[PDB]
């Protein structure tokens, strides 16, 4: 039970990993999109020049989605809210001991 | 001005990447020719669309559709030739924007 349990935090382990590298550029494309809002405020620029900038932000909300709906570890999606607090849909468990109840509990939050 | 018009007319219906045209509008929105589909995705339905306008001299309002090029032969249809011209310069920079916001999404979908 001992190296079973190793093994599966391990996996654990692998899994967390996968959905921080996952957030990661999602968190590259806010700050990208901040740096767009704030050269925008600027009145220097006209309504034809915020609507190109515009196409750029819908572009990247669209990579962000796309991130958020296509995240997959074990042809799970874990960044579309199924193991949120509140996961209506499922709850997933992390057994890390070598007896019956000895697990423990991981909560990912929706990033759509 | 008429060999310049040839010339943009010659750029448009000449380029091509991988012996498909891009230019004439095959891959534009309302099109039935064809459409482009990316995969980045290593699964089933992770594709994206690419929209490129069409743009030759007519797109460009560059020529009529009789053929008929813009002219200048006279100073008063020259003075207004410039809002034609402005709008193909329009025109040209809304579709560069899209293609910049299009190679910004990819290299955030590569590096993620």
């Amino acid at each position: 039970g001992l190296r079973q349990a190793e093994r599966n935090t391990e996996d654990g382990m692998s899994l967390i990993q996968t959905t921080e590298g996952f957030l990661q550029e999602s968190n590259d494309i806010i700050q990208r999109i901040r740096t767009l809002a704030i050269q925008s405020s600027n009145g220097i620029y006209t309504e034809e020049d915020r609507q190109m900038i515009q196409v750029e932000v819908s572009q990247l909300i669209d990579e962000v989605d796309r991130i958020a709906s296509q995240a997959e570890f074990n042809k799970m999606n874990l960044l579309q809210g199924d193991f949120a607090r509140g996961s209506r849909a499922t709850s997933m468990w992390f057994h890390i001991g070598p007896n019956m109840h000895q697990r423990e509990r991981v909560f990912i939050a929706t990033m759509t | 001005v008429s060999q310049l018009i040839d010339e943009v007319d010659r750029i448009a219906s000449q380029a091509e990447f991988n012996k498909m045209n891009l230019l004439q509008g095959d891959f534009a929105r309302g099109s039935r020719a064809t459409s482009m589909w990316f995969h980045i995705g290593p699964n089933m339905h992770q594709r994206e669309r690419v929209f490129i306008a069409t743009m030759t001299a007519r797109s460009l309002n560059l020529k009529g559709q009789s053929g008929e090029l813009l002219s200048l032969s006279t100073a008063d249809k020259s003075n207004d030739a410039i809002g034609t011209l402005d709008a193909a310069l329009t025109r040209i920079s809304k579709q560069r924007a899209n293609l910049g916001a299009y190679f910004n999404r990819l290299e955030h979908a590569a590096k993620g």
